[PDB]
RNA sequence: UUUACUUAUUCAAUGAAGCGGAGCUGGAUCCACGUUCUAGCAUUCAAGGUCCCAUUCGGGGCUGAUCCGGGUU
RNA sequence: GAUGGGGAAGCUCCGUUUCAAAGGCCUGAUUUUAUGCAGGCCACCAUCGAAAGGGAAUCCGGUUAAGAUUCCGGAACCUGG
């Protein structure tokens, strides 16, 4: 049936974040007054962490594991859905319709998303999500 | 040559370190093809570019002339 | 035949024609079968197959190009992909096609 | 009725010796040498002109900022939006197909 | 602080 | 170590770039 | 309103070169200036760029082919023979 | 006389890169089961595995990537 | 049209990247043998040949007996640091 649910991982195909992997936080099938089309509120990774080896020290690993996130409202036609899933319970509250309207609650939302993504990547979950797409 | 429209920017340009000379030029023009009026152009000579500020108000132009810095070398007319 | 089943769907069922409407039906889950023409580019076909895998939708590969698919669906223009939204009068869904 | 002359010593109508007639503040007509017009940069995949990129002679690109020579997207500049989108789609789909084929080959080796 | 961060990461590895 | 992964390279024909090998037998002396 | 009874495209040559040669040229010129279906996008938009090179105005696909036609009979026979040999090798 | 050989001599190519032989190497005398829906991508002594160090930003060895040859093919 | 080479009794000839050891760069307290340079990386050929081909960037006004996009006045631009 419907696969564009919360927690679905997609690849952005248009815009500044083209080719980057996001996770859908809030779908909107019927649109709204702003963005009058089917769209989704997503959180993704702008700057992927670098690969680390056995020889890297603590400071180098800390530098190379940094993640810069972003939050975006994106049209459905500009998303390519995948078969992968990602838990969005940790930042479900901070990514909302009113987050984008107010400058700048986006900063707090991105801080929450950055902390969640970095903790999950350090835990070692969602290797495909945290791996950069090469094209 | 550049045209400036901000009065604070013009004052900063007059107080800039490399700026030494300015020129005040008076033109007699017509507003909306009506009565004659007086237009004043202040031209600050920078190192690279010449800055022009155009004022169509005689009283404001006189006030700006009074407010010009004293070390700046002003060439009238 | 498959052309007869398609004609029965056209005269009795619900359908949509074209890649964008087919993708919208697949995303909304309203699609039930997608017919893909033979001369459809492989990247387009792969994207349609991935969407059909996500939405659990059957795929049929029409033996013929977009001109033949347009003739089969009864139009005077080429169609690359056809999405069947509702086919109850026809037996196309319950058969092998 | 005022006739003009070349302002340089090349007397021939070559591609680098083109002129236009301009009236000066002195009230006279004079020739003015025109540089060859610039060509828009092209996409590396389809060959179409790149949207949002300034059109300059190749030496002049060293004098402008990075905003005039790029767009804010991956492959911004060298490739266009549609080609970038197509290669993103191709990369994702082919990687998924590679995973599928590896799993299928492992299952076939196990069953064989 | 580093030890506490390592403990938190290991707990997240267990519970995630 | 959850941060490290095994990514073997395919050095077969039509695959990743060949690694450096001792070509002393093929040296043009 | 047909303007010429038989010369057709070879009316640009006037009374020169001989009638049989003009007919021979007419056949191949009609072939080389005809419009052909694209095997990829399904549209009748393929025209000759240069001899042996056939480009589709839509979809920008370029195919090698014959000097004055897209596909020659010898090329079609070669294609069928190669298909039969490949099927025999696989089977 | 017939039949062989290579080392003189002759011809050609290359980035003198994978030649010849053997694997208590594996699968079935033959093969690398490392590459064939797609106008993507493939580069920083290679990641990983295993022995050390004196742990500290990391550094070494074997392997990954079988061995041997007195012939660049 | 030299060099590396190869012809020619020889003045000289062929050839233009070959048939050559044809040259640059990175790291280092190299487990120290005590004042001797070790570990690596990338590779192809001189030079001449266009005042109409390619090419960084300047205009206006004035000035002489004869100079002028070059001088003078004003206003710009390029390149390198
Ligand atoms: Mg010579
Ligand atoms: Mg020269
Ligand atoms: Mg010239
Ligand atoms: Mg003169
Ligand atoms: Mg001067
Ligand atoms: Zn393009
Ligand atoms: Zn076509």
């Amino acid at each position: 049936a419907k696969f564009l649910k919360a927690g679905k991982v997609a690849v952005v195909v248009r815009g500044r974040y083209a080719g980057k992997k996001v996770v859908i936080v809030k779908p909107h099938d019927e649109g709204s007054k702003s963005h009058p089309f089917g769209h989704a509120l997503v959180a993704g990774i702008e700057r992927y962490p670098l690969k680390v080896t056995k020889k890297h020290g603590a400071k180098k690993v800390a530098k190379r594991t940094k993640i810069k996130p972003f939050i975006k409202v994106v049209n459905y036609n500009h998303l390519l859905p995948t078969r992968y899933t990602l838990d969005v319970e940790a930042f479900k509250s901070v990514v909302s319709t009113e987050t984008f309207e107010q400058p700048s609650q986006r900063e707090e939302a991105k801080k929450v998303v950055k902390k969640a993504f970095e903790e999950r990547h350090q835990a070692g979950k969602n290797q495909w999500f945290f791996s950069k797409l090469r094209f | 040559a550049r045209e400036i429209t901000d009065i604070k920017q013009f004052l900063e340009l007059t107080r800039r370190a490399d700026v030494k000379t300015a020129t005040v030029k008076i033109n007699k023009k017509l507003n909306k093809a009506g009565k004659p009026f007086r237009q004043t152009k202040f031209k600050v000579r920078g190192s690279s570019s010449l800055y022009t500020l155009v004022i169509n108000d005689a009283g404001k132009a006189k006030k700006l002339i009074q407010s010009l810095p004293p070390t700046l070398k002003v060439n009238r007319l | 035949s498959i052309n007869q089943k398609l004609a029965l769907v056209i005269k009795s069922g619900k359908y949509t024609l074209g890649y964008k409407s087919t993708v919208k039906s697949l995303r909304q889950g309203k699609s039930k079968l997608i017919i893909i023409a033979a001369n459809t580019p492989v990247l387009r076909k792969s994207e349609l197959e991935y969407y059909a895998m996500l939405s659990k939708t059957k795929v049929y590969y029409f033996q013929g190009g977009n001109n033949e698919l347009g003739t089969a669906v009864g139009k005077l223009f080429r169609v690359g992909v056809v999405s069947i939204l509702e086919a109850g009068d026809s037996d196309i869904l319950t058969t092998l096609a | 009725a005022q006739r003009v002359t070349f302002r340089r010593r090349n007397p021939y109508n070559t591609r680098s010796n083109k002129i236009k007639v301009v009236k000066t503040p002195g009230g006279i007509l004079r020739a003015q040498h025109v540089k060859k017009l610039a060509t828009r940069p092209k996409c590396g995949d389809c060959g179409s002109a790149l949207q949002g990129i300034s059109t300059l002679r190749p030496r002049q690109y060293a004098t402008v900022s990075k905003t005039h020579k790029t767009v804010s997207r991956a492959y911004g500049g060298s490739r266009c939006a549609n080609c970038v989108k197509e290669r993103i789609i191709r990369a994702f789909l082919i990687e998924e197909q590679k995973i599928v084929k590896k799993v299928v080959k492992e299952q076939t080796e196990a069953a064989k | 602080a580093l030890e506490k961060y390592k403990e938190r990461i290991r707990h997240l590895m267990e519970t995630l | 170590n959850p941060l490290t992964h095994s990514t073997p390279k395919n050095f077969g024909i039509g695959q990743a770039v060949q690694p450096k090998r001792n070509l002393s037998r093929y040296v043009k002396w | 309103a047909k303007r010429t009874k038989k010369v057709g495209i070879t009316g640009k040559y006037g009374v020169r070169y001989g009638s049989s040669l003009r007919r021979q040229v007419k056949k191949l010129e009609i072939q080389q200036h005809a419009r052909y279906d694209c095997s990829f996008c399904g549209k009748k938009t393929v025209k000759r760029g240069a001899a042996g090179i056939w480009t589709c105005s839509c979809c920008k696909k370029t195919v090698a082919g014959g000097a004055y036609t897209v596909s020659t009979a010898a090329a079609a026979t070669v294609r069928s023979t190669i298909r039969r040999l490949r099927e025999m090798v696989e089977a």
